[PDB]
């Protein structure tokens, strides 16, 4: 049968989940805890 | 018997001119045949029946 659009939106699915979604992620995963605790002491100080 | 013996001699050049006559329709037959292959082969590679293209990957 003709697929044509299918292999090449899957594809392109792909590079844009591998190379704009999951860099988003893995860097605000990786900040959420520090910023999250950063921003709980920071309103603690701030406020005395 | 000499002219009976050329009279033959007539009779084996005629069976020759019909050889040869006979030789050139197949020459002719041949060449048809062998365009007759040629269509065969664009008709299999121009064929609407075929399912495939391309993949994407």
């Amino acid at each position: 049968a003709f697929e044509l659009f299918t292999p090449l939106f899957n594809k392109i699915d792909q590079t844009t989940a591998t190379y704009v979604t999951d860099i988003s992620s893995r860097a605000i995963a990786a900040i959420t805890p520090v910023v999250s605790v950063g921003l709980t002491l920071g309103f603690i100080t701030y406020g005395w | 018997e000499l002219q009976a013996r050329i009279a033959g001699e007539q009779a084996a050049i005629q069976n020759e001119t019909t050889k040869l006559q006979m030789i050139a329709q197949l020459r002719q037959a041949e060449q048809a045949l062998i365009s007759e292959q040629r269509r065969e082969r664009n008709m299999r590679i121009l064929s609407s029946g075929n399912q495939g293209m391309p993949t994407i990957q």
